[PDB]
This record gives structure tokens, sequence and C-alpha cells, in this order.
RNA sequence: ACCAAGCGUCUCUGGGUCAGCCCAGGGCUGGCCACCGAGCCCCUGUCUCCGGACAGGGAUGACUAUCGUGGCAGCCCCUGGUGGCAGCUCCGCCUGCCAGGACCUGGAGU
RNA sequence: UUGAACAAUGGAUCCUACGUGGACCAUGACUGGUAAGCAGUGCUGGUGAUGCGGGGUGCUCCGAGAGCAGACUUACAGAUCCCGAGUGCUGGCUCAUACUCAGAUCCCACAAAGGAUGUUGCUUACUAGUGCGCAGCUCCGAAAAUGGAUGGUGCCCAAGUCAGUGUGUCUCCCUUACAGUCUGCCAUCGAUGU
RNA sequence: AGCAUCGAGGCAGAGCAGUACCCUUCGGGUCUGCGCCAACACCAACUGGAUCUGAACUGGC
RNA sequence: CGGAGUGAUUGCCGGCACCGGAUGUGGUGUGCAGGCCUGCGAGAUGGCAUUGAGUGGGCAGGCUGCAAGCCUCCUGCCGGUCGGACAAACAG
């Protein structure tokens, strides 16, 4: 079976415009800009408003595959939006038992540092994607506690997940030895 | 809109044909008359073409769909006088086995072969000969230019009205016969009309 | 000098008349240009077809010209179609070379009869 | 352009977007009926599956060795205009003479160089990717493939064609300019002898 | 769609009256068959195993082909069928868009033959019946049951004869325009 | 997409490419599935008959007609009629082409000849032009976009010269300057002569905008 | 005498055009009589610029005038040959000097 | 109605010289055996004794049977290229990250139980959702030793797979066997007139 | 065969023009217009099924 | 031969200037003007457009370099072939 039609939209706020031709999405916003190209697929993905203004990603003739990466597109489109607008904050507590993991921002933005995880004496050095900052709350707000912000929810989160995969444990039952660094919240700057 | 019926095209009197092979390739010539079954008389003017008056294979001419509308011209030939039979001695080579078909097909072909006049020792061709290798070769050459001179008479005959009746027509057909038929890279001939 | 004119059309020679493994040397199978159909054979069925090669000693040209030439001559017919695809059995005499195989032939207009 | 290549003359086929043994059996069955073919660009060949599939292809394929003396083995190039050369030498019975004279005819080469980046390239409908490939599937690079398996060309001829396309670009803005006075030229003409053309009635021997 | 090879008969016999039975029944099928043929071979397929009635013992009435009255309108044909697979039998339901029961027949092989790998000699109509639009219970059947449905031609290909099947095209194709060359 | 597309619906003009009625026009009357539609085409000249027609044998023309599933020909030919659908599409670009493509085809030898003969005549005007026209051109943009000598005029050591031949005509040519109407032309065109200098290398003229089309079919 | 081109006879053979018989398909009189209500159609408003959405209502959706179904008419067509919507079964018939017409175009032997 | 059909250059009566008397293959017709390219049988046909076209290759499969040539046509089976014949036409289905690359005409060159919320269809119970199921393809199950084999290449809206279609009609339904038809010649066995 | 034809990318895309803009990373997106069948006269046409072109006749006057 | 149209093309004498490394854009390269750009535009042909003489301004320049004449049209004279002539390899 080959639906005639599937069309999934997305609504639009104002203070944003959304580009899109050759289906490389662009959108800007008061946050930034940021760009996607989904030429992976071969669907619409027209900007199709005046006044209340929606993207609509659209297949002619496409199978159950093709009508879920429609919605798929749509939302990579509206976390785009909502990078632009409100800004993806990932919040990561550490966990340690025994031994403090001790972390450091390096010189630049960039490189994320952990030392002493489990009183390991390597050095985990975890540099950052360009397009997100990552600041170490003061214990006041939250005691061992990294924050991870920025525009793409794409690089915030895989950015948390280089932290969270850096510390690890390895050789020792992990029901126990908790120890690591979690993504405790997945936030918006608004 | 009428498919209609197959026929045989054929070159008809006042129609151009294009000269398919021989030293004329190409060229756009005016059908005269058919001689034989199939062999017709064609020029295209010696003036115009460059083409005298010549015989040609319904086989080695395309009949193309322009007609002259040849129509109150001159063009009567003396055809056995101008173009020799080049095979001396017509029909012996070995003694006639006997014609022994006594009244139909045999004898309407022989009487109606036996009627025809022959090219006298003038109008006739000759035979090659060494003769010191000259003396035959000046003695050719002028029979073949008496031949030429004899021959343009009735090829003038023809062509002067000819030249003033397409000229009379259409000025434009005397340059469309001057031009030379060609094939390129994109002519397909299997699709061409004529 | 004279005008060169072209009154025929080339035809590739795609080897002999064959099964998968064993052939008819005498049966020629020819690819026409732009000819692609089976349709458009009819032209050429029966048309006069040569295939020119050159060989060292000169031989004699053409009937009549008195003069000699490098270029040697196989006269052929155009004898039926072949396929679908616009390839026809020609016959030659004598039979092709076998180098005649990937290489051009002129298939001329005459026997004419539109 | 070396001496030999002054001397060639043939057709350019685009190998871009193209899938390699739908151009290797069209490219070969021309070459059989004697064209001179140059298959150029076999970088940015496609190949008709997955990436990883086609990796693990290419790692089976080079897995045969000759076990006493491999450099008498199968060859297993590095090139991407080599492989092609290899599949079209398959699809060619390059064991005979005529099939040897095919496959010279070939003339396979990587990115665009001279004699044939001075041609009119064409690109064959059927072995097109596009054209041919459903939407919904998967392909490869022929680039990619033979750089993985090593080949440490390919920026080598990217680079290369970046500057071939900018001379390019040069030459196509004033070939526009070129055809703009053209019909500029057509257009002078067409006010003095106006062009005759074939859907016309008056083109008869009572006009003309 | 064209030229379903397919030709409709409506075939009507009965046995030879012996003197016990002066008047055997008559019996009609409906039969779906590239010829007549196959249709007499189907019809007599099930006069033996229904009714004990052999070809050499029957006689046939009528065969009477069956022409569609107006095969300028779109009809939504539901077709009931049994095929045979590996394992025993099945019973489906398949609906056609089409304007001949003829060609929805030739719709319905063919579809059967994809989606199950069924066979002409393994498939057998049970009845065939037409619908009203608001009949039509299959996805794929109440999309096109709209009045005017409308949509583009996207990645086409352009189809064209081998005529001029350009072999190197020199110029540059695209899949979305409206595709007259 | 940004581009405008053309739809297959119940009221679009199709054209007819393969069958009997083949290169014909034809009403989407009604579309059967995904790859059938249901097309009459017995309103055009030698159109098809009210059959069922293939996706990938139809072509879609601009234009579209206001009507419902199945419309009879009583209503269909004065829609098409009214609405003037031939002319419409006679006018196309499409058609054109088609239309030079198939005079071609059925064009006579004398017909070829005129052509052939009207080319010849043309072109002897045409090179002259556009070879006067590119070498104007390129002049000006040597003039504008290329490296003046900074030696001044009357002040660098002009060269040596022969001498016309002691029993020569002069001969003055007039064509030695473009004409107005060239030149308004040339205006006309604008050329970009930034490009035209950029590039050294003479170039051949590519084809021109309507060069495969007939003008009024 | 030989080689080649052409035109014919006869014996076969391949590929085609128009026909003829009998039917079919349509068109026009928006033919006439009776049914159909939806795959809908039309008029409003609002949201909107969406190759539109929804809520209303309307068979004056009348007078010709969207589409279909059952039957009964006259007149016109090249528009076709069961790849069709079919005659007194099935099957269109006829295969092309021996169920009968006019031709076209190759090939083999003679 | 000379009393069933069809066929039939045949019936009767003899004499006589040899070779053979290892067999083998195929099929629910089987028997022994776990089985075997095992052993032993039955009917028929083949191989032996037999070439030719196809199955890549193969004494046995499928077609067909063999004097020398010419023309036409086909069988089995085929058409991405190798390789003659459509990268035919019309609807589907399938995408397989391996070292068995998904799959790819009989024999035959393997695959099973079991499993999958991959996907396509259908039946069916419950009031659009949730259950049972059933078929098609796909995936796992799926391990051997020189490097290697749908025959190679490769193929992915296929060049895989399931159907339909190519009609004295077809835009493209064509290819060709030593088979069928016609012709010439050679030889054989005859008939007729001599 | 006339040994005539050299943009790049794309293919679910307006084309073209602009001495306009952003980096969204230097080829992508935005913006402004419809003159570019250069008067009017088309489709937001465009798959080479195209374009261009006649190898042109014997010497001298 | 000659006449018109067109001033384009080729070759050469200078000098100037400019390029080209994937297999120099080199097939041992390219261009070179009594001019060009922008305004006015006498007149003449069509109902304002076309064509078009000069002229203002600006920018350049072999301050007309030489030789030929290709091409389209018009028109010939003498002499030659016209014996490959009904096809025999694009008449070579």
């Amino acid at each position: 079976m080959r639906a005639i039609y599937a069309v999934h939209k997305t609504p639009i706020p104002e203070g944003v415009k959304v580009f899109v031709r050759n289906r490389r999405i662009v959108v800007r916003g008061p946050r930034g800009t940021l760009k996607r190209e989904m030429r992976h697929v071969k669907y619409d993905m027209s900007v199709k408003g005046k006044k209340n203004k929606e993207f609509r990603c659209e297949v002619w003739f496409g199978k159950n595959q093709d009508e879920a990466c429609i919605k798929t597109i749509c939302s990579h489109v509206a976390n785009m939006i909502t990078g632009v607008t409100k800004g993806f904050r990932y919040k990561m507590r550490f966990a340690y038992a025994h031994f403090p993991i001790n972390v450091s921002i390096s010189d630049d933005g960039k490189a994320v540092e952990i030392r002493n995880f489990l009183g390991e004496k390597l050095i985990r050095k975890v540099e950052v994607r360009e397009g997100v900052s990552a600041s170490r709350t003061d214990p006041a707000k939250q005691k061992d506690e990294l924050v991870l912000e920025g525009n793409d929810i794409e690089k915030v989160a895989q950015c948390a997940a280089d932290i969270h995969q850096s510390c690890l444990v390895k050789n020792k039952d992990i029901r126990k030895f908790l120890d690591g660094i979690y993504v405790s919240s997945k936030e918006t700057v608004v | 809109v009428r498919k209609g019926p197959s026929k045989k095209v054929t070159p008809t009197p006042g129609q151009v044909l294009i000269l398919l092979s021989g030293r004329f390739r190409g060229r756009r010539v005016i059908c005269l008359k058919e001689l034989e079954h199939g062999i017709f008389l064609v020029t295209g003017p010696y003036k115009v073409n460059g083409v005298p008056l010549r015989r040609v294979n319904r086989r080695y001419c395309i009949c193309t769909s322009t007609h002259i509308d040849i129509s109150g011209l001159d063009l009567n030939i003396p055809e056995a006088q101008i173009f020799a039979r080049r095979k001396a001695l017509k029909k012996v080579k070995k003694a006639l086995k006997g014609k022994r078909a006594r009244a139909i097909q045999e004898k309407k072909d022989q009487a109606e072969v036996a009627r025809p006049e022959n090219s006298f020792l003038k109008r006739g061709k000759k035979t090659k000969e060494s003769k010191s290798e000259e003396a035959f070769f000046e003695e050719l050459k002028e029979h073949k230019k008496k031949k030429a001179g004899f021959k343009q008479q009735y090829q003038k005959q023809i062509d002067e009205p000819l030249i003033k009746r397409l000229k009379e027509l259409d000025p434009l057909l005397t340059k469309y016969l001057s031009s030379i038929f060609t094939l390129q890279v994109n002519d397909k001939p299997h699709l061409m009309r004529f | 000098p004279k005008p060169i004119v072209r009154l025929f059309q080339p035809a590739v020679m795609t080897g002999f008349k064959r099964s998968k493994r064993k052939q008819d040397p005498h049966v020629a199978i020819l690819a026409i240009k732009n000819v692609a159909t089976r349709k458009h054979t009819d032209f050429y069925l029966g048309k006069r077809c040569v295939y020119l090669y050159r060989g060292k000693k000169k031989v004699a040209g053409r009937k009549g010209s008195k003069v000699k030439t490098n270029m040697r001559r196989i006269w052929g017919r155009i004898t039926r179609s072949h396929g679908k695809a616009g390839c026809v059995k020609a016959v030659f005499k004598p039979n092709l070379p076998g180098e005649s195989i990937g290489r051009k032939v002129r298939i001329y207009l005459f026997p004419s009869s539109i | 352009v070396k001496p030999k290549d002054r001397k060639w003359r043939g057709i350019v086929v685009d190998g871009k977007n193209h899938l390699m043994g739908r151009l290797a059996a069209v490219v070969a069955k021309q070459l059989l009926r004697g064209e001179s073919i140059c298959v150029v660009r076999c970088e940015d060949i496609n190949i008709s599956q997955s990436f990883m599939r086609n990796k693990f292809r290419l790692k089976n394929i080079m897995r045969k060795r000759h076990l006493t003396q491999p450099k008498r083995g199968p060859f297993h190039y590095r090139s991407p205009r080599k492989m092609f050369e290899k599949v079209v030498r398959s699809m060619l019975p390059y064991r005979t003479a005529h099939g040897t004279a095919a496959f010279e005819r070939l003339r396979v080469a990587e990115g665009i160089p001279q004699p044939f980046a001075k041609k009119k390239r064409c690109i064959c409908p059927a072995a097109h990717r596009i054209l041919r490939l459903a939407p919904n599937r998967k392909f490869c690079r022929l680039g990619d493939l033979c750089t993985d398996i090593g080949w440490r060309h390919d920026k080598t001829i990217k680079d290369l064609e970046g500057k071939r396309k900018k001379l390019a670009e040069l030459r196509w803005k004033k070939k526009k300019e070129l055809t703009k006075l053209r019909r500029a030229a057509e257009r002078l003409v067409d006010r003095i002898i106006p062009r005759i053309e074939y859907g016309d009635p008056k083109i008869k021997i009572g006009s003309l | 769609p064209g030229f379903s090879g397919i030709r409709h008969y409506e075939i009507v016999g009965r046995a030879y009256p012996t003197e016990k039975e002066p008047s055997p029944k008559v019996y009609k099928m409906t039969v779906f068959a590239k010829n007549s043929v196959v249709g007499k071979a189907r019809f007599w397929k099930l006069m033996r195993k229904q009714n004990k009635v052999k070809k050499t013992h029957g006689q046939v009435l009528q065969i009477r082909r069956i022409f569609e009255k107006n095969p300028n309108t779109i009809k939504n044909y539901s077709i009931l069928l049994r095929y045979q697979s590996k394992t025993g039998v099945m019973n489906v339901s398949k609906e056609y868009r089409d304007t001949t029961l003829c060609g929805a027949v030739h719709q319905m092989y063919m579809d059967m033959a994809g989606r199950h790998h069924a066979r002409y000699l393994d498939i057998d109509i049970i009845g065939t019946t037409v619908l009203k639009p608001s009949q039509c219970l299959r996805p794929h059947i109440r999309q096109f049951l709209q009045h005017k449905v409308k949509f583009p031609l996207l990645h086409r290909i352009t189809k064209k004869l081998p005529q001029h099947k350009a072999t190197f095209l020199y110029s540059k194709p695209s899949t979305y325009r409206s595709g007259f060359m | 997409v940004k581009a405008k597309r053309n739809f297959v619906e119940i009221g679009r003009v199709i054209y007819v490419r393969f069958g009997k009625n083949r290169d014909t026009l034809a009403v989407i009357t009604d579309i059967i599935d995904h790859n059938w539609i249901f097309a009459d085409g017995r309103a055009f000249p030698n159109g098809m008959k009210r059959g069922a027609v293939n996706i990938k044998d139809i072509a879609l023309t601009h234009m579209k007609l206001k009507m419902g599933h199945g419309l009879r020909h009583r209503h269909l030919k004065e829609l098409v009629a009214k609405e003037d659908v031939l002319n419409k599409w006679k006018k196309t670009t499409v058609a054109r082409r088609l239309e030079k493509q198939k005079n071609k085809l059925n064009s006579t030898d004398l017909e070829r000849w005129r052509i052939q003969y009207n080319r010849r005549q043309r072109s002897s005007l045409i090179k002259v032009k556009f070879n006067k026209l590119k070498k104007k051109a390129l002049q000006t943009a040597r003039r504008l976009h290329g490296k003046k000598n900074p030696i001044p005029f009357a002040d660098r050591k002009k060269p040596q010269k022969q001498a016309p031949k002691e029993g020569k005509v002069k001969k003055d040519d007039k064509g030695r300057k473009l004409k107005d109407s060239e030149r308004r032309k040339i205006k006309k065109c604008r050329i970009n002569y930034k490009s035209l200098a950029g590039w050294q290398l003479d170039v051949n003229p590519g084809p021109i905008a309507g060069s495969s089309l007939v003008s009024k079919v």
C-alpha cells in the first residue's frame, strides 16, 4: 500500500524564520542560526504560511517508513526551532562513592577534563563540539554539576553522552560501583 | 488521413529524380521519358546540373515528389543513334539453337528486336585497337568528337526550351537542380520522404 | 576540388550469424546507424552494401577508372532483418573476413524502390 | 597532453552517478560495436548497495590470492579507474583478438584529464544511478571504497577537479556572452533574410 | 488497465439424458479463462468434483462469452476467491478498481501471483461482485474512492520507444519535468 | 518544492505519446488508480477514443479544465472549445519542438532543399555578423578590463609597415564600423565584459533559446 | 565464354498497404419514457494563502445544463476488428492464383 | 449393413554364418540396510552402440535423432555484457554488515526443527484499538581446512522472484539444433516402361 | 558519418538577472525583479528525439 | 572574367601585451582597431518601431600595415572533357 499523500506539519513561532530549499533547512532565531541538510531523503519539506507559518514535510506515494520519516524530519525541525528560541541545556550530575571526580574545563571552552574518576591515574579528556558551551556550576547551586548548553540538541546531547561514555566503569559489578557523570535533566535555557 | 493502398513509386516525365550512383552521384535531374522497362532518359540540364542527356536505371535514382510540368516540349530523340549498343555483333556468339517457339513470346520479341535500327559507323561506338597505339587513338578522338557534336544538337534542342520552362515556372528551380543531394549525420534514409 | 558527396548509410559488422557456440560465416549481422527498431529495416532490405578494407598491394580500382588503389571491396546485399533492435542479415561474396567484425560497412540506397 | 593521447578521438562518458556494472556493460557492448569510449571521473561512479556491503564485498574479493606466488595472482587494483577497467574486461572477451581490440578501445580515466576535458561528455541513461535506482534504495561511491582499501589520491583529484571547475566556469561565462551576441547576429540576419522553416505551405513549385 | 488477457464466459451444461434420468439438472458456471478451451475445462472440472458429471457423459448447451456492457465507467469489483498454498486452502477477499470485470480479474490474478505466489490453476474464483464506493473496505481503494484525487509525477523516468532511446544522451536529464521527450 | 508542478487530476489536458493515437491530446476524465487513468481525447484532431491510458504513456500539459468525472463528449468538446485548449497548447514550447520534429519528418525533398538553401544564404550573413559582433565585443573587453600601455599614444615607436604594391587601388572599407542596428542589438544583449575578458581562449557559441522550435505551429 | 547490374517466367519463402463480408464503437437531435443520489455539485461565513480547512444551508442541483442505470427513436462518421466491449454458439471471417479483388517489398532455386 | 474402428508391401515355408551371454542409468512399484555414486528386483525408455541444441563443464537429464548443400521455420531453452536474440511491455514482492555477498531453469551441486514487533497480503474473535492465526518474500538457525566461484562480471522500481503478453494483427517477440518444410545432388531399396 | 559541438550541481527542482545579504564555513541559504522566445507573440518550457553546417565542380581571359 | 553585397577570413612584416604543469588551457599557446562605450540622432520604410547620415562627450589605437578573396547574388568568352556516361571504393 502506497498512500497517495502524507503530510506532517510543524507550526513555526513568530520571530523565527525557517528557510528550506533543496531539503537544506536553515533556521534563524534570537538565539542564533542552525542548518541541517536532510538530503538523505526525497521528500518535499516546504514552508507554507504567511500569517501563521508551518513547515510541512510531504511524501507522495510513500510507505509507512516514509510516513514515519516525515514525522522524524518535522521533529528535527521542531528541535531546531527550540534550539533557536529557548536553547537546550543538559545538566549532568556527578556520582561517586569514594573518589571525588574532579572535572575541569580547559583553557578554551573545549576539552572537559575528568581526573580521579575512580582513583584511576588516567585522565579523561573530552573535547566538546564547537557550538556547545560546558560550564561547571558553583557548589552553592548544586555541587558536582556540569551543564552543557547550546542551540543544537544533537551537539549538546552528544557532548553529554561523550562525557558519560568517558566516565564508564570496567571490570566491576556495575550494580555496585555506581560512579559516573549522569544526565540529570534535559532542560531549556529559555 | 487516407492511408490508401501501396503503389509502385515510378519516375514520370518531368519528375525530379536524384541519381544514386555513377559519375553524377546525388545530382538532381529531370526524367524525360522511359526507354526500356525500368530505364529512363534523364537530364539535369548541362547548364543547370552539368548532367548530359543520360540514361538511368529506376534502381539507381530516387523518385522525389517534385514534378516539373514538362508539358509542351519537343522530347523526340533518336535513342538508338545517340546511345550506341557497345556490344557489337548483337546476338552472335553461338549458332542460334533455333528460336523454336513458333508464335508467341519468342517471335514477339525477335520481331520487335528486328524492328529497331543500328547506330551506323559514326554514331556507333568504336571498339579498341592498337595501330601503333596512335592510328587508332587519333581516329577514336575525332570519332568521339563528331559523335559528341551530333549529340549536342539534340541535347541543346531539349535544354534550351527546358530551361526557358523552369525559369518560366519559378526561378529557384535552377538552383534547386544545381544543388547536389548528400546525407549528413542527422539524416536517416529510412525516414526521409522524397 | 569536386564536391564529395555521401549517398550511403554506415553500419557496423556485429559478427556472423551464430548460436551461442557455433556460427554461420555466410550470413553477417550488421547494425545500421540510427536504426533501432525492426520496422526501420524495411528500407534497407535488399539494398547493396560494401565492406572496405585496405591491402598492401595496389589492386584495380573502379570499373573503367584504370587507376589502382590500396582499398579493396567486398560487395553484398541486405537479405533480411535480425531481431528487433535494427540489425540486418546481409550476404557477401566472398564471405566477409574475420577481422571485419567491429568495422564499418557502407549501405547504399540502391536498388531503390522507396 | 602526451602524443598518444593527442592522437585520441572518441566518445567521452561522464562516469559520475552511474551504476558501475550497468555502465561497464553498456560501454562493453559499444566497444564491441567498435566505438572508442573514455569513461571519465571513475571515482564518482556509484555501486548499487550499501557502503558497508560493498566494502565487505571488496574485502572478500581481495581475499583471493595465488598461494604459491601472489605477484602472479589476481591483481586487485586500488584505483577506481582500474577497478572499472577490470569490470569492463570481464564484460569483454578479452582473450581474443577482437576482444583485446575492444578492451584497448576502452579509455578509462580519473578526474577529468585534458584530452577529455576538451570534449563534450555524455551520460548513459541506462546505467545512470538517478534514472535507474529507486530513491528508496542505498548506494555507495567507488572513490570511497577505493580510499577504504587504499588509494591515497582522492583528495589530490578533488583539488584538481575544483581547479578544472573554476576554469570551466570562466569559459562558461564567456560562452554565455558569445551565445548572447550570436542570437543577436541571428536576429540581425532575420531582419535581412527571413528564416524559412519546415512548417510552411508556401514552399512549392507554384511559389518559391 | 490494458488487455486483461482474460475472457469471461457464462457456460451452461448438463448430462446426456439417460433413460433413468431423462432430464438431468442444468448447471451454469461463470468462468474467467484465457479462452473457451480453458473455460470449458474449468466448467467440467467443477461438473466432475461437484456433480459426478464427466466431460464424456456431459453436454454443453451454452458457452456465451460475456462482453462488458459499459467499459467507460470505473467500477470497484470485489472478488472472493480460494487458493491452494504449499499448506492447505485459504479464502481471500480482494477488490480492484477497473473498467471491466475481466480487467479486474486479470488484476486479481497478477496480484495474487505477486503477493502470494498463487497460480491460475490453483486459484478458484468464488463469487464476484461490484461495490458502491461506500462498500469498499480496503485502504488502497478508499484512497482513490474520492472524487478529485490529485497527485504529481515526481521521480518519473520518461518511458520512450527504442527507436530513440539515447545510448549516450549528451544532454542533462531531469526526473521532475513533464516528459514530452 | 518552490517550483510549480502539473498534477494528475480529473480535468487535466494530457499529451498521449504512445498507442495508435500517439502524439495527440486528451482530457483526464477519471483516474483508475496510481498507474492508470481514464482519458478521453476525441475533442481533438485525430485524438484518442476514450480509453484507459498509462501514466508512463501520458505527459502532462500546463493546463486544466473545470469538469466532473467522466464528462460526456457533448460537454467536453464545448469546454475545450470555450477554454481554447488547442491554441493554448500550440502556443507552448513543447508543441513547437514536436512540430519542428514532425515537419522535418514529413518534409519532402524540395522542402528540405528550400530550408537548406535558406540557411546557406543566411549563414553567409550570420557568420560574418557574428564574427563582427564577437570581434567588437572582445575589443571592448580589452579596452575596459585589460592592461593599457602606460606609454601614451604618439609616444611609442610605431612599427614597420609594408607598401601597397605601388599599383593597387585604395578601396576603403565602409564596414569597418558597427552599424547602429548592430550597436542597439549589443546594447540590448548587455554583454558582461568582465566575463568576456576573464577567459582568453576563444570558445564556440552554444545553441540558442528557441533553436528547435517552429513559430506558430 | 566469364564476372557484375537490371527486367521477367516458374517453384517456394519472409515482411506490408488498401480492401470485401459481418459486426462493433461513437456523434447529433443537450432525442424520448422511467429511475439514481453521490465519487458529489452549488451558494454563504470564518480560519486563512493553505494547488485549501471547517461549520451552515440548498434537489431553482428547477428551465437545456455533473455523473450513472433500464428501455425505446431518427439521422451522421474511418473510427475500429473481438488488444475488445460484438453477429444467427465458440471464433471476427478471409492469408493473398483454387471461398476468388488491387497492389507493395526482400530472399533461395530455376 | 460385405454386419466394429484404425493401420498394414504383406502372409506362409525353410535353410544358414556369426557376435553376445560382466551390464549400467532414470522413475511412490519396491525388498535388505541408518544410509550409500550400496546390494537386489519390476514396467518402460535410454546409455552401452549416440553424434547434434540447451543444462558453464558432465557416457544416462530436457529437445531431437545424424548423407552432401541452399533457403525458410522451429524444439528444448534463452536475450545486461561475455553470447545470437528486448537494459521488452504490464502489475506486484524482496534490500539481505560479509568471509555460503540475498537470490537466481529439472537432474544438480543441499538444508531442518525452531524463532523474528522486517515487510506484504488474508481470514478471524473482541468495541478504531487489541488477540489468534494463515500465506509471499526477507533475517537468524547456517561451522573446515590452497584463493574462488548463481559459469564470470556484476545485478537491487534487477540482470532476483511471482504472474500476465508478444495476436497470421504486435512502434520491440525475437534468437537458432545435424529437428520440421521446399529444392539440388550422392547412395540405397523399390515401382513403371523398356 | 561533416572526422563540427567542453559549465557546475541537482534530480521531491522554478529558470534567469542583480557591483543586494548571512555564514548557515566559501558553496549553501536569503533578498529584490520578470528584460533575458532582448518590441509584442509560450509553458514558471528544457532527456542530444538537439544544435550548427551544404566536402560545390574544367584551365585561362 | 568582371558588377554588387559584405569587411569577414586566411597568410605574412613589425612591435606590444597576455597567459598555460592533472597529460602546461602548448595539438610547441593567445590577442591586437581608419576603432569602441554612452547620448543626440538628419533622413528613408512600416503605424511610434525599424533602418540609417553625421555629430557631442568619454575610452582607446599598426596616427587605414601588407597580400590574397572566401562567402551570397548577377553575368559571361575561348578552349577542354563529355569513352568509367545505365552501377562497379565519397571519380580518388
